[PDB]
């Protein structure tokens, strides 16, 4: 008491329906705007023309982030060749990134940071489409947990982590996953670095990794002391399911080069417009 | 049974959805009909006064006089805020410095050239070395803090030319990669985080990072059109996926100004024409006392 | 056991089916989300943001790409010149592509709507002069003249008074909804041509440029929507990504 | 095996058995054996009219 | 037969899956449970019991094990000297790998909460002296000398008075949950180091040996939670077991 | 799992079978129907002429 | 020296902050860390050799053959529970035949 | 339908579980959901009073007078007790000889070594063939009792060491396995019911049992550092998955007594420092009478 | 960049034609002497 | 907070030390670093000298 000096404006709204349009006539400045401020025009029909009332019930939720989201996209495609440099080991691990394709890739980046659990699809056949009665084992090996160096590795006991068991004729095996980062939401871009000390160019591939990102591994097998004759297909989906995103930020409007970074192909920079060769024509 | 464990994603928002389910887990659920919830008013306009020109601003020991402004842009809508207790995770009592943190600093001044590609600073790299905040910045482990970015730049009537300021939240750059595609190469730690310095943009149009500049609009940003204004405010509240983090491994965001319209003037006219930049955290929190650590 | 028959579909993985998939960690319970600002909900929010309209996406640019971003106007010896044109068509090739609008509504099949265009005078403060602005609908092609295009949805903007102005292009189509239109059958979903003209003259006095530029930039109106989700045609996976 | 791909009109026809387009990351595919039965599905009024 | 559909997952065996399987014997009644001390419900019950830390883990004890359960204090010639120097993180390869919590949280992904480090003084009673114990949070690397470390979390412990101290490592995280530590990207994760040194030092009169040794003891406190449950990398079938 | 045989008619496809197939596009809303003179519901309605 | 853990926390030993903790303890509950399937056993019956050219083979339970499991059970003196076992048959390289 | 049996291992528990199931057995049933119970304060303090140095305890004709006392421990929080109806099994009237048998005996002294690896006991094997009590063990084939164990070791102020108590239950004991590890030998009877003299731990450091010492603190315990107390006492409930057992055949719990930091002294101090083990058992019960049985 | 650590205003001229420093009291002692080289520069009140 | 300084070590023909305040402080963690950029400052403190000793030693130090 003996010391004087110690003594959000947005909010939501619900709209299932495209806003309507009222009528007006031959009628306060609301034509020319001050674009300067960083905001979008607030002029709508009825001040720039004359309008009809028009009864618009145009919906609104397949734009809802869940429906733009929750279609499973391929994410990955694992191979185990029997004659070859690949695995003739007949099993396979694989860490997990998400990034290696595309179309999947370049929604989410439209987003900053992303919070969702995820459907899971395994669909594996013969590299020729071609399915035969071989049993596999798909398990998750979250970071810390022992990786098999073989396919007789104990690991395969699988006491503790999840693991599943699937006939390559049986549908297509199918689990639900949890937000699992120890962080609040999963991040496509990180602008650090994951540790302290000085960054030298030999230590560089350290920049825009995040460990709150990194889920571990998937191991996968025959289920077989002895090696398979079958060469191995396996297409990994992934549906997201229970999203939430922030911050928007520009599409990708370069190839992509590499999984964990947006490096691009300077030589050949692609303008995100076709061209012509006016102005006045078109 | 259907009574279960409440472990979905989407369990705290204002948005709830129709689901079935037949697991003890929650996650397991579908992901059911879409609620129609929309916040148009936080990106088209997260605009001041949701006379303007005439202005002035003070915080700590620094005020700042601004008449040729183009009104203030606060950031997605919402107010710098000290980190409070439901998101908080770390146990020991932060520190709030209060007047001696959250005031104006002024870096370094750079020369606007009709030939300008552009510039960018990192944040909070731009000030880790830089008076009293600095220093807490450097003795602890974490830090949380909102931002004040003053961009300014005068011109006479008979000038023209449009600089973009933008703020762009993990800010992370990409290289040319080698030209042809074929070199994983990666940005060193001087281009990373180029302190008060700041760099320059070497491809703005895809904004050194394989992104339209065309689209920097999406984020919280101002114009600063020579014709009409002189200088740009944003506010900046604290964003991560964290409540805290190190002001020295990473960067939450950064700030761009891009010539969009070059600038032009008739030769007699005054040709050196500096943009300046002031910024001033807001609500610096720091915990994890320890030593001073650079990095 | 129960009586049950198998119907057509069975076995079949439907990429969009939202079903129930059993869990593979029993008793989790993910990191609580704390609060983070610019949560998005719909894509919708994100239309109606401005971004830059490539305007002046000509051949002769694409090496030296940031003059994309904004045409110019300059002192004019001739009346009633035309400045620039082009297509309101959001989800076709061309200036649109560079918005977020249009980049977004190429992830749906149809659209409906408003739309909206800003144009920023950034040229000194000392020039002055006023420019007529039209979107003619679907029918003629480009307006010969200035006396035509007239004829059809403007504005007449004057830069001395006001820096920026706002273009509205108006619904009008036939259909509720239109698909993204091209050359082709679907040029019947065409949404019309945007002109700009000059109304008087850019003017300025001695000591000031005598060309400027303008940038445009563009976004949808709280009566635009968008049906029918699709993958666009604005990415490759032309090599693989390491 | 095979994969049945919806592609609305504006999305990338695939080009080839190994078109990026069968990532399907937003178009509708099934995929099913065809030992399986049928597949089946629902389909709502798509015309923009 | 009723209408159905076979979905994704069927036929699959999810080692997790908590179904409902047929019972073997019908109408079977297993022995009745009697009362037997000692039942836990959570394994965090136990995680919160100390267990000994083998701070002493040193490369030349590894054939005189016992060595390793307790380290060294003695007459110092030189003040402020670093007496011990060890990592907080639990998870990590280790001091903490001997401590009944740190095996345990091997059996989980990540972590979150206080931890607390007990050491026992077991030298004579007629020794006295005053120890600095300190935690440094993330960033620094162990502090060169005592006057660095201070500037940490610490206690400052006294023998004659107390045999036994407890120094609290307080959760300092910038994520909700750590993950376990190792070198590399997951150093990210790291949640700091213990240093132990002389404030003053192990004074002794005639009589009385110039060398004692302390104990570490360590444990949870009750904020300590554990996620994502996983295989321990420290148990392996290196053969058959017959 | 639950108790459960199937009955003769499994796996068949029946043309004129009136069921429920998954939907491709979820929350998809067609474009809404505006009126129409002469819309019919009974095939009866055209014999009377 | 009692054979007591320090009861001691945070606030006693630093100055702190109020923190709404609302980590769940439900993952660490014995059951969801044991009702996880594991490896208790492999049995064969090859056509050529020594192990059962028989056709049937006998096996005495003993689930204590394979680490993983066993280690987490004697982690406890005593144990009471009831249990799923899961059945998983095939040929040695993994594939199925009508048997 | 859903009435079922109550057949399912977790039917008797105060922790309930919500399941789904459609057959007649219970347990068919699915584990369900875990309830959060917990109970930390019956090994992280399962002390005396949840000068406490000075005592004195009395039962029988015996009284133990202890002063350099660490406190009491009362195993996993329980007192013994004779066997309630519920959990009994036997129909045959137990015999409580009371006094004559719970009372103070005291077993033999050992040596503390600067070199000691340390001992251990079995229980009952200890008291078989002493006094009553064993007279009882012999006569009867079944047995239950709890246990309070009183160590004792004085030094002067000028020694130091820390001896680790601790009560193991079903203490099983290994080989080293021909040291290679491919013979599968046994411990002698010698070896596992070492009887009233103790046994020496060759390999203390994993308990002679492929087990951490450091993790022994799990377990009912009490440590006897020198410098602070010189006895330690720990009240035993009776454990086993029975109601009563053989007293000969099988040894409910091992009594492990480890220098975990050794012995030290000045020459000239005097250097035999003895371990005297004084135990009594508490609530005994036999049954199942008939003529004596050595083993 | 260093005087910018100190109390400061930053004025624009085409905005307003003048504008006003405040020097607040910012001293130990509740009054100055007039401060001078030597020891009474201990009464200085800093610099602009 | 508490800030410990060098140690020093008494013996037999010890003459006495002494320190001053706030100038022991001003060069060390947080403290210094706004004394240093500050004009003004203003505070209490807590002083703790510690010195141990078996019960065959004998001595007697003044603090003030
Ligand atoms: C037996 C089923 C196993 C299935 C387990 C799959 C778990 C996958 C979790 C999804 C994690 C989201 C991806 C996160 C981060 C990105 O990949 C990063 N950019 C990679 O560095
Ligand atoms: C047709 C289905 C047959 C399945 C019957 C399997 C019954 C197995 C009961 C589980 C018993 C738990 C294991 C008990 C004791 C350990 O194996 C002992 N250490 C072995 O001596
Ligand atoms: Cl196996
Ligand atoms: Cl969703
Ligand atoms: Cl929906
Ligand atoms: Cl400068
Ligand atoms: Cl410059
Ligand atoms: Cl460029
Ligand atoms: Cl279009
Ligand atoms: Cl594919
Ligand atoms: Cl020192
Ligand atoms: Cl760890
Ligand atoms: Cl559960
Ligand atoms: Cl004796
Ligand atoms: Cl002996
Ligand atoms: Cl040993
Ligand atoms: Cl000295
Ligand atoms: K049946
Ligand atoms: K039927
Ligand atoms: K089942």
């Amino acid at each position: 008491d003996p010391i004087a000096d110690m003594i959000s404006l947005t909010a939501l709204q619900v709209l299932p329906t495209a806003a309507n349009t009222e009528a007006s006539s031959h009628r306060v400045v609301p034509a020319l705007q001050a674009a300067e401020t960083g905001a979008s025009s607030n002029a709508s029909d009825k001040n720039l023309i004359e309008t009809r009332c028009v009864l618009n019930h145009h919906s609104t939720q397949e734009t809802a982030i869940g429906n733009f989201f929750s279609r499973a996209g391929l994410v990955s495609i694992i191979t185990m060749p029997t004659t070859g440099t690949q695995n003739t080991d007949g099993y396979v691990n694989w860490d997990i990134d998400l990034m290696g394709y595309a179309q999947l890739r370049r929604k989410c980046e439209l987003f900053t940071y992303m919070r969702f659990d995820a459907e899971f699809t395994f669909v594996v056949a013969k590299p020729n489409g071609e399915l035969v009665p071989q049993l596999l084992q798909y398990m998750y090996v979250p970071p810390g947990a022992p990786k098999p160096t073989s396919r007789d590795s104990f690991a395969w006991q699988t006491a503790t982590n999840p693991s599943v068991f699937v006939k390559m004729t049986d549908p297509p095996a199918q689990v639900s996953v949890p937000f699992m980062s120890p962080a609040s939401a999963y991040q496509w871009f990180y602008d650090g670095y994951p540790t302290f000390g000085e960054h030298l160019q030999a230590n560089d591939l350290d920049y825009g990794q995040c460990p709150n990102n990194m889920m571990g591994t998937f191991s996968i097998r025959t289920v077989g002391i002895e090696k398979s004759p079958h060469s191995i297909t396996l297409r990994v989906y992934m549906r997201i399911k229970h999203v939430r995103a922030w911050i928007p930020r520009p599409l990708r409007n370069q190839p992509y080069l590499f999984k964990t970074n947006p490096n691009y192909k300077g030589n050949d920079i692609k303008c995100t417009s076709t061209s012509r060769d006016k102005i006045t024509t078109l | 049974g259907s009574h279960e464990n409440s472990n979905s994603a989407s369990e705290g928002s204002t948005i709830n959805y129709t689901t079935i389910n037949y697991y003890k887990d929650a996650y397991a659920a579908s992901a059911g009909r879409q609620d129609m919830s929309q916040d148009p008013k936080k990106f088209t306009d997260p605009v001041m006064d949701v006379s303007d020109r005439v202005a002035q601003l003070t915080i700590g020991n620094s005020t700042i006089t601004t008449q040729e402004a183009a009104n203030i842009v606060i950031a997605y809508g919402e107010w710098p805020e000290y980190c409070p207790d439901t998101d908080a995770t770390a146990v020991d009592k932060p520190t709030r410095p209060d007047v001696s943190v959250n005031r104006f600093f002024t870096l370094d001044t750079k020369s606007w050239a009709k030939d300008s590609k552009g510039w960018y600073w990192k944040f909070p790299d731009v000030l880790t070395e830089v008076g009293v905040f600095g220093q807490n910045a450097q003795f602890h482990y974490l830090y949380r803090s909102g931002f004040c970015v003053h961009v300014q730049c005068n011109a006479s009537k008979f000038h023209q030319g449009a600089l973009l300021v933008a703020v762009l939240p993990e800010y992370v750059l990409g290289t040319i990669a080698g030209g042809t595609g074929n070199e994983n190469s990666h940005p060193p730690y001087a281009t990373t985080q180029p302190g008060q310095v700041g760099a320059v943009l070497t491809h703005p149009y895809v904004l050194d990072a394989g992104i339209p500049l065309s689209q920097l609009t999406v984020c919280p940003h101002q114009w600063i059109n020579l014709r009409t204004n002189n200088c740009a405010t944003i506010i900046v509240p604290y964003m991560n996926t964290v409540p805290f983090d190190s002001a020295l491994n990473h960067c939450n965001f950064g700030l761009l100004v891009i010539p969009v319209v070059p600038l032009d003037f008739n030769t007699g006219a005054t040709s050196e024409i500096p943009i300046t930049v002031t910024i001033a955290p807001m609500c610096a929190e720091f915990a994890g006392l320890r030593q001073a650590v650079k990095q | 056991g129960i009586p049950t028959e198998l119907k057509p579909g069975t076995n079949q993985f439907l990429t969009t089916d939202d079903g129930v998939s059993a869990p593979i960690l029993p008793g989790f319970h993910p990191t609580p989300p704390i609060h983070i600002p610019g949560e998005v909900h719909n894509l919708l929010e994100i239309c109606r943001v401005e971004t830059i309209l490539e305007v002046n996406n000509l051949k002769t640019n694409e090496t030296t790409p940031m003059q994309r971003l904004c045409f110019p106007v300059s002192v004019q010896s001739k009346t009633g010149e035309l400045c620039a044109a082009f297509r309101a068509d959001p989800g076709r090739d061309g200036p649109w592509q560079s918005t977020i609008l249009g980049q977004l509504c190429r992830y749906y099949t149809q659209w409906s709507g408003s739309l909206e265009v800003t144009f920023m005078f950034a040229g000194s403060f000392m020039a002055t002069g006023k420019m007529l602005i039209a979107y003619t609908p679907p029918g003629g092609n480009v307006p010969a003249d200035r006396i035509t295009a007239m004829l059809g949805t403007h504005v007449i903007w004057d830069f001395g008074l006001q820096s920026s102005v706002t273009l509205v292009v108006p619904w009008i189509s036939n259909t509720h909804y239109r698909a993204h239109a091209r050359a082709g059958y679907f040029d019947y979903y065409t949404t019309g041509i945007i002109t700009i003209w000059y109304q008087t003259n850019y003017v300025v006095p001695i000591g000031a440029p005598t060309t400027a530029y303008i940038v445009a930039l563009a976004a949808a109106q709280d009566n635009f929507t968008m049906k029918l989700c699709k993958d666009t045609e604005d990415i490759e996976q032309t090599a693989n990504i390491q």
